[PDB]
RNA sequence: AGACCUGAGUGUGGCAGGACUACCCGCCGAACUUAAGCAUAUUACUCAGCGGAGGAAAAGAAAACAACCGUGAUUCUCUCAGUGAGCGGCGAGCGAAGAGGGAACGAACUCGUUGCCGAAUCGGGUCUUACAAGGCCUUGAGUUGUGGCACAAAUAUCAU
RNA sequence: CCAAAGAAGGUGUUAGCCCAUUGAGCCAUAAACCUGAGCGCCUCAUGAAUAAGCGAGUAGCACUGUUUGGGAAUGCAGUGUCAAGUUGGCAGGUAUUUGUCUGCCAAAGUUAAAUACAGAGUAGGAAGACCGAUAGCGAACAAGUAGCGUGAGCGA
RNA sequence: CACGAGUUGUUCGGAAACUGAGCACAACGUUAUAUCGUUUUGUUAGGAAAGUGAAGGUGUGUCGGCGG
RNA sequence: GAUGCAUCCAAGUGGUGUAUAUCGCAAACUGAUUUCUGCCCAGUGCUCUGAAUGUCAACGUGACGAGAUUCACCGACGCG
RNA sequence: AAGAAGACCCUGUUGAGUUUGACUCCAGUCUGGCUCUGUGCGGCGACAUCUGAGGCUCGGAACGUUGCUUCACUUAUCGAAUGAAGAGACCAAUGGGUUGCGUAGUCUUCGGGCUAUGCACCGUCUAGGUUUGGGAGUCCCCUGUGGGUACCCAACCGUGCUGUAAACUGAACCAACGGGAUUGCAGUUCCGGAGUCUUGUUUCGAGACAUCUGCCAGAUGGGGAGUUUGGCUG
RNA sequence: AAUUACCGAAUCUUUGAACGCAAACGGCGCAUGGGAGAAGCUCGUGUCAUCCCCGUGCAUGCCAUAUUCUCAGUGUCGA
C-alpha cells in the first residue's frame, strides 16, 4: 500500500530531497516553543506503527531536547573523595535522550498519557521528537478495547518509571538471555535475588 | 584555599553600581527616519550633575515626530552647551557645537565626541570627560571613515554612525590631588564598592596568590600568563613589558592590522 | 505574532535555497484552464455523502425484503477514487485512467513519490494548485490526491482531451522534470542591487580592449 | 465573497498539582571502612538526593536455551555454586547462567504492516423504561484513514 | 452433678458446676460475589452445518564514559557514521576473513497467579521457651507531651 | 496564689490606597530533577497578556428655539 | 576600543564591574611632601617573530594483506 | 594540694590548615578536526583517460570529481538598535512570469517541451534645480490701507527631498479642503488630501567565518581535588 | 427521648495542593443571585439611594467540544 512508499522514503535521509525537508523543518523547530502541539503527526505513517490513531482522545506534541553530554552539576567543577569520580565532563547520562522527551512533556501534562515516541529531525544543537500522549477522560478512548488499558491508574505517569519503549531500551530490555540476565526483571530485582542472604529454617 | 576577592566580584552582590541617584543612561536620540533624512530641532534645558560620573549631563527637549508630545532626552554634555541652546541632530544639520552629524558629513580633523562604534547604539565612544576622537579620513568606495580613539589606538566604523561636535564636558578633573582618605571616600560612594583597596601581600595566603611570607614579598613573578585560570590571574596579566617606561608610552591594547 | 513572521520567512527560504527535482515539480502545476476543466470533471463524479448512501442502502434492503431469494448489488455509483490508500492501489493495480495530486500536502512525503509511481506505470496524472479545491470537488475539507477509473459514455471525450492536456505537461516532460531543480531565486531587493551595480561598473574597462 | 492551513479569544464538559512512600519502578549517587600504608579495587551499581505507581509493582508470550533421545512466555524456590566458570594492584576481594526437583498456570492476546473492502468508524442530539456495543438524525470529527475479514492454534467468506 | 462444653477471663484467697465464655441452630439482608457460564421477558449481538508483505537515524560500527563475572569489550549513554531484506537478519561467552550447521525473527502494545512489603496504611484475627516500669517502642501515665533551640531539629 | 473584672474611635495608628532599596507569581528558558535562572538602565514574555473607550449612528430621560 | 578585558555560573536568548566607554573599567606593587630611585635579561616568569622550523594528537590521504592488524604521508597551539 | 586523659618532645604505617619543582588527576584557557554550512565566479593541485620529450624527470587539454584557496553574494548564523516607525524599487536586468507571441536549433508520449535569442508584459508616480513648447486674468476704500493675479506641459539632473547652515528656551493633536457617485447647500458614501508596488526578509553591521553549536583530539593548568612524604638510631 | 454497639441519611467554622487578588491584613475585588434597610419617594403599608450582610462563579496548564461561536496571518488558493 501507500505505507510502503512513506517507508520507504523515510530510510533514504541522506539523500538530497529529504536532507532539504529536514533543513527546512528544523530551521522552523528551531524558532518554536521546547513543547509544541500538533494536529497531525509529521510522520503518520511511523506514529500509527507507534499506536497513534486518527481518533478522538490522540495527541502528538513535539518535544525539543538539547545535544551533547552530560556535564556533572558540581560546584566550579570540583569533585570530592577517589580520584574515580572526579569526572566533570566525561560521564554520560544513563537515560537516552528519547526518553527524556517524553518524560519532560508527561511531567508537564498531567492530564495525559504518554503512548510513545519517535524521532523527526535533529540539529547541531537540538534533537526533537514527537511524543503520542493519549486523554483518559475521553468517550473514545474509554471505550476502545484496543487502547482502554492506558486508563487504568497502573499506567500513570509509565514514562516516569522507563515503560515506553524508550525506557526499556535504557534498561537492557530489548535483550533475553545471558544478554540480559543480571538486569531483569529489574537491575535492583537481580541485585536483591543475588544478594539476600538466605536464612532457610532447618540448615 | 578560598575565593580570591577579584572572583568574588563576579557574583555581584555587594559589588554592583550605585545607582540610586542616577538620572539614567546617557544616550543620543534614536537614529529614526527624521535623522537619516532632515534633522530634528532640540532645545537644551538643563545642565545637570549625576553622581558618579565626573562630565556633565543635558536635558535636550524635542518634538515627537510622529505624535503630539515632548521626548526630552538625556544625553553627555559636551562643553560649551547651555541652557536654551538649539540642538541640530540629522543628515542635514550644520557643523557646529552640540550637533549631532553622520560622521560622514563631517570634515577631517574635527574633534566629535559621543560617537557610534555601531549605526544606532546612540553613543559610546569619548563619553568620559575631557575625552574626544579626532577624524583621521573617510573612504567613498567602501563607506567607512577612521578616527583616533582617546587612547590613541585608530579605528574604522561605518560612515552611517553618528558623532556629536565638540568635546565632552568636564575636563582636568584629574589634575586635582584628592589630598585625602576622606575625598576618595566620597567619590566612589556614587560608583561602586571599590574602595580602599588591601594590597594582595598584606593579606593570607589562603585568600591570595600573594599572600604570607615572613616577610611581605611576592615570592614569584607578578607577571601571569593569558591562560591563567580565575583565582590564578592576578598581578600584571599578560604583560608584554614591566618597569618604568622610558622614550614614549606606547598605545596600549591590543594590535589590529586595520 | 511569531506565527505570522515564521510563515512568511518559511516561504523566502523556499526559493532562496537549491530545490532537488523531487520537489521542485511540485511547483509546476498545470494550468489554470484544465485545472478547472479537471476539477469539474471530479465534481460531477463526486463520492455519494452519508445522506445519499444511506438512502440507496435503505432501498436495497426493500427490494431484499421483499424476495429474500433474488440477489440484489449494493454496489455504488461510478465515482472518483479518494484516499490516499485507495489511490494508491488504482495506480499499482493499474485501473486509474488519470491521477490529480495536490501541490501543498504536508508532510509532502505522503504524496512526493506519486508522480514517479504514476509515470512508472504509465498512468496520466497532474499536479494541481490546491488540495483545499480538490476537497471542495470531491465535497470534503482536503484531498490529497484523486483518480478517476471510469466515466460515462458522454465524458468520454472530456477525459481524453484531459489526458492529452496533462500529458503534455507532465507525463510527457518526464526528462526535463526528472533533471530540473529549483530556488536559487533573488530577493527584488537584492535583484535591484545586482542591476544598479552592473549599470555602475558598465563601461569601466572599457580602456582595455585593443580594438 | 468564500475556502482550508496555521494560530488565537471566549462559553460548555472534564483532567493535573498535594498527601503517602515499608515493599516496587526510573534517574542521580558518597564517604567512612577493607586492602594492616594508598591511588585501581572494596564498601556499592549501597546511604543521602530527585521523580512515579499499585495492592503489589516490575517482568512476560522467544531476533530464548542448548548442541540433547532435545527443551519451550514471565515470576519465584531448592540446587547449580562461594564455583578445577570467570573478574581482580590475579592482591584484598568479587562472582553468575543453562540443565534438574518444584510453586503457579483454563494463558494467552492487540496494533502496525501485506492482501481484499472501504466511513460499514467516532463523537453529539433524539427515541425505545436505556448518557443501550440498539434505531433514526447529524458536517461536527475523520479519506494526511476510522473500522471489517484473513495471516501456521491458519487454510476461504457472504449472503439465505 | 455436667461434659460433643476441663477454655486460659471475671468475681473480696487456688472455681468445670457464682458470672461471662465454649455448640447445634434461628432471624434479618443496598449493590457486588457464587450457583445447568443460576432462572424468565423485551431488545441487541453471535456460532455451527492468491499472491504479497511483517516495525530505520533502528540495528550495527568508531571514539569516549559508565556498568557487568562477561574476559580483543555484558548492557547502556553521548557524538560521529549509519544498513540488510535476490536462501535476508540476529544469537550460538578469543578478535579476523571465509563456508557449513543449529535456534530464533529485534527496533509497536496489553496480560492473572505463584514473589516483596527490610521504619507504610484500613478492617479484623491468632500467637510467643521474648521484656517486665533504669527492662520492653522515646512514650504501660493529658508523649512526640512538658521543656530546650532564631532555626533545621532535640526531647524527658 | 485564688476569685471576679477591665481595652469603647467617621477624624488616633494600620489597612482600604503611594512609591524605595528590593522580592519573585506569571511567561519563557534551563536542568535526569525546578526545590534553578531572568523578572526597574521604562519595566515580563518570539511577545496576539488593553474587554477601556474620543467621536459618531441608534432609542430613552432632563432642557432649548421655531412655526402650526 | 565591547563579537573587549576581568569574571560569576550545572545550564539558557543566564550574571557582575557595565545606568559604564580610556579624565573609563579591571589587575598588581609602593606608601604624604622633599631629594632621588644606579648596574644586571645569564636563571625563572611574562611577552613577540620563522612558513619547513625539528617535534607533539585526533581527524584525513595512500598502500601490503582474505581481513583484523600494520606501514607511510599530512597534522595545530605548546616545547625547542 | 586543686583545676585539664602535656599544648613541649617522641611514637602511630592517625589527621587537618598551607605551599610547591612531589605523585595521580579535574575545572578553566588555548589549539586542531568534524559539524553547524548555502549560491555563483575564478585560481592552484590530486585522481582518472590519453599524451610529452629528453635522459623515473618535466609539459599539455577535456570532458568529471574534489582537496585547498581568491572574489562576488545571501538565506543559515552572529553582533547591535528599535514601542521591531517609514526597507528597496519605480531611475528597470546578467530579473520573474507557460494563474505572451516570434526566430533558429534540438526533442516529443504528437498534447507540447528544452536550449539559446528577440519582442511585449509585470512596470509607475514625484520635491527641487536647469531650460524647450503652449495659453491667459490688478481691483476697491482713501500719498496710504485692504483683497487678489504672475500658470500648465515637455526634456535633463536629482531621488523621496515644504524647516536650519553661529547658537542664547513659542505653538503645533482628535484636518480643512477638493472630487466621484448618490446655481448652490446639506445628508450616506468611497476617492486624495497623505504616490504606487513587493520573487515576502523589522532595520543596520557582519557572514558561511566565527568557537556560533555540539562532538572528538592535544597542550597548558596548586585555580582546585585526593594521597604520600621509608627504617635503624644511647 | 435511656444507654451502649454498628452504619447506609445528614451537618461539617478558619485554612491548607488552595486555585478571584493578597496577607505578622480574620483585608480588598469583578460578575450574578439573594437579604436587611428608621433617608427619600408612595398609601404604620409598599418600594428603596448610599452603606451593610450572605450564596455561587471567577488560578494556571492541558484535553474534548461549539444546534457548528467570534477572529488573525505580504501562509496557500479562489472570487
Ligand atoms: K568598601
Ligand atoms: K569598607
Ligand atoms: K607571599
Ligand atoms: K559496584
Ligand atoms: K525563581
Ligand atoms: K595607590
Ligand atoms: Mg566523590
Ligand atoms: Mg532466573
Ligand atoms: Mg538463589
Ligand atoms: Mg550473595
Ligand atoms: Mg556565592
Ligand atoms: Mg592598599
Ligand atoms: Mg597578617
Ligand atoms: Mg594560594
Ligand atoms: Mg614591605
Ligand atoms: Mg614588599
Ligand atoms: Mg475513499
Ligand atoms: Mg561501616
Ligand atoms: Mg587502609
Ligand atoms: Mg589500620
Ligand atoms: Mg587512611
Ligand atoms: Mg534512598
Ligand atoms: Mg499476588
Ligand atoms: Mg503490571
Ligand atoms: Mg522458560
Ligand atoms: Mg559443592
Ligand atoms: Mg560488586
Ligand atoms: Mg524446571
Ligand atoms: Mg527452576
Ligand atoms: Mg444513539
Ligand atoms: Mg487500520
Ligand atoms: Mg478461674
Ligand atoms: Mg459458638
Ligand atoms: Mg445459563
Ligand atoms: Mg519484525
Ligand atoms: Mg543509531
Ligand atoms: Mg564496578
Ligand atoms: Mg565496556
Ligand atoms: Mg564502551
Ligand atoms: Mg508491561
Ligand atoms: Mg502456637
Ligand atoms: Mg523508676
Ligand atoms: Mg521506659
Ligand atoms: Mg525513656
Ligand atoms: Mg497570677
Ligand atoms: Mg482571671
Ligand atoms: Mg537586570
Ligand atoms: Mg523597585
Ligand atoms: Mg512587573
Ligand atoms: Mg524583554
Ligand atoms: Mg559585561
Ligand atoms: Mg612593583
Ligand atoms: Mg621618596
Ligand atoms: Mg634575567
Ligand atoms: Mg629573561
Ligand atoms: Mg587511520
Ligand atoms: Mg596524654
Ligand atoms: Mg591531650
Ligand atoms: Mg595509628
Ligand atoms: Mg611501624
Ligand atoms: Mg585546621
Ligand atoms: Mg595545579
Ligand atoms: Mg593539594
Ligand atoms: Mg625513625
Ligand atoms: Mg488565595
Ligand atoms: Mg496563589
Ligand atoms: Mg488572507
Ligand atoms: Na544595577
Ligand atoms: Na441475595
Amino acid at each position: 500500500g501507500a505505507f510502503m512508499y512513506l517507508n520507504e522514503l523515510w530510510k533514504k535521509k541522506s539523500s538530497d530531497v529529504m536532507r532539504f525537508i529536514q533543513r527546512i523543518r528544523s530551521w522552523e523547530f528551531r524558532h518554536q516553543h521546547t513543547v509544541v502541539r500538533l494536529r497531525r503527526p509529521t510522520r503518520p505513517e511511523k506514529a500509527r506503527m507507534l499506536g497513534y490513531k486518527t481518533k478522538q482522545g490522540f495527541c502528538v506534541f513535539r518535544v525539543r531536547v538539547r545535544r551533547g553530554g552530560r556535564k556533572r552539576p558540581v560546584h566550579k567543577g570540583i569533585t570530592y573523595g577517589k580520584p574515580k569520580t572526579s569526572g566533570v565532563l566525561g560521564m554520560k547520562l544513563n537515560k537516552n535522550n528519547q526518553a527524556v522527551a517524553e518524560q519532560r512533556l508527561g511531567k508537564r501534562f498531567g492530564n495525559l498519557r504518554v503512548l510513545n515516541s519517535y524521532w523527526v529531525n535533529m540539529d547541531s544543537t537540538f534533537k526533537w521528537y514527537e511524543v503520542i500522549a493519549v486523554d483518559p477522560m475521553c468517550k473514545t478512548i474509554r471505550r476502545d478495547p484496543r487502547i482502554n488499558w492506558i486508563v487504568n491508574s497502573v499506567h500513570k505517569h509509565r514514562e516516569q518509571r522507563g515503560l515506553t519503549s524508550a525506557g526499556r531500551k535504557h534498561r537492557g530490555l530489548r535483550h533475553k538471555g545471558h544478554k540480559a540476565s543480571k538486569l531483569r526483571p529489574s537491575y535492583r530485582a537481580a541485585w536483591r535475588r543475588n544478594n539476600r542472604i538466605v536464612f532457610l529454617r532447618k540448615r | 584555599g578560598k575565593t580570591v576577592l577579584s572572583c568574588r566580584k563576579g557574583n555581584g552582590s555587594v559589588y554592583q553600581v550605585h545607582g540610586h541617584k542616577r538620572l539614567g543612561p546617557a544616550k543620543l536620540r534614536i537614529l529614526d527616519y527624521a535623522e537619516r533624512h532632515g534633522y530634528m530641532r532640540g532645545v537644551v534645558k538643563s545642565i545637570e550633575h549625576e553622581a558618579g560620573r565626573g562630565a556633565a549631563l543635558a536635558r535636550v527637549e524635542f518634538r515627537h515626530p510622529y505624535k503630539f508630545r515632548r521626548v526630552k532626552e538625556l544625553m553627555v554634555a559636551p562643553e560649551g552647551m547651555f541652557t536654551g541652546q538649539s540642538v541640530f541632530c540629522g543628515q542635514k544639520a550644520p557643523l557646529a557645537i552640540g550637533n549631532v552629524l553622520p560622521l560622514g558629513q563631517i570634515t577631517e580633523g574635527c574633534i566629535v565626541c559621543n560617537v557610534e562604534a555601531k549605526p544606532g547604539d546612540r553613543g559610546t565612544l569619548a563619553r568620559a570627560s575631557g575625552d574626544y576622537c579626532i577624524i583621521i579620513s573617510h573612504n567613498h568606495e567602501t563607506g567607512r571613515t577612521r578616527l583616533k580613539l582617546p587612547s590613541g589606538q585608530k579605528k574604522s566604523v561605518p560612515s552611517t554612525s553618528r558623532a556629536m561636535i565638540g568635546i565632552i564636558s568636564g575636563g582636568g578633573r584629574i589634575e586635582k590631588p584628592v589630598l585625602k582618605a576622606g575625598n576618595s571616600f566620597y567619590r566612589f560612594r556614587g560608583k561602586r564598592n571599590c574602595w580602599p583597596k588591601v594590597r594582595g601581600v598584606a593579606r593570607n595566603p589562603v585568600e591570595h596568590p600573594h599572600g604570607g611570607g615572613n616577610h611581605q614579598h611576592i615570592g614569584h613573578p607578578s607577571t601571569v600568563s593569558r591562560h591563567s585560570p580565575p583565582g590564578q590571574k592576578v598581578g600584571l596579566i599578560a604583560a608584554r613589558r614591566t618597569g618604568r617606561i622610558r622614550g614614549g608610552k606606547a598605545v596600549k591594547g591590543a594590535w589590529h592590522p586595520e | 505574532p511569531t506565527f505570522v513572521t515564521m510563515q512568511r520567512k518559511k516561504r523566502v527560504l523556499q526559493r532562496r535555497l537549491k530545490v532537488p527535482p523531487a520537489l521542485n515539480q511540485f511547483t509546476k502545476v498545470l494550468d489554470r484552464a484544465s485545472r478547472n476543466e479537471a476539477l469539474k470533471l471530479i465534481k460531477k463524479y463526486a463520492p455519494e455523502t452519508r445522506k445519499a448512501r444511506r438512502e440507496r442502502l435503505q432501498k436495497v434492503a426493500e427490494e431484499k425484503k421483499k424476495d429474500p431469494k433474488k440477489t440484489v448489488s449494493t454496489k455504488a455509483p461510478l465515482a472518483v477514487v479518494t484516499g490516499l490508500q485507495e489511490v494508491t492501489r488504482a495506480i499499482e493495480k493499474k485501473q486509474a485512467r488519470m491521477v490529480v495530486i495536490a501541490n501543498n500536502v504536508d508532510p509532502v512525503e505522503l504524496v512526493l513519490w506519486m508522480p514517479n509511481l504514476c509515470r512508472a506505470n504509465k498512468i496520466p496524472y497532474a499536479i494541481v494548485k490546491d488540495m483545499a479545491r480538490l476537497g471542495d470537488a470531491i465535497g470534503r475539507k482536503t484531498a490529497t490526491c484523486v483518480a478517476l477509473t471510469d466515466v460515462n459514455a458522454e465524458d468520454e471525450a472530456t477525459l481524453k482531451n484531459l489526458i492529452r492536456s496533462v500529458n503534455a505537461r507532465f507525463l510527457s516532460r518526464s526528462d526535463v522534470i526528472r533533471r530540473q531543480w529549483g530556488g536559487l531565486q533573488l530577493s527584488l531587493r537584492s535583484r535591484a542591487e545586482l542591476r544598479k551595480k552592473h549599470a555602475r561598473n558598465a563601461g569601466v574597462d572599457a580602456a582595455a580592449i585593443i580594438q
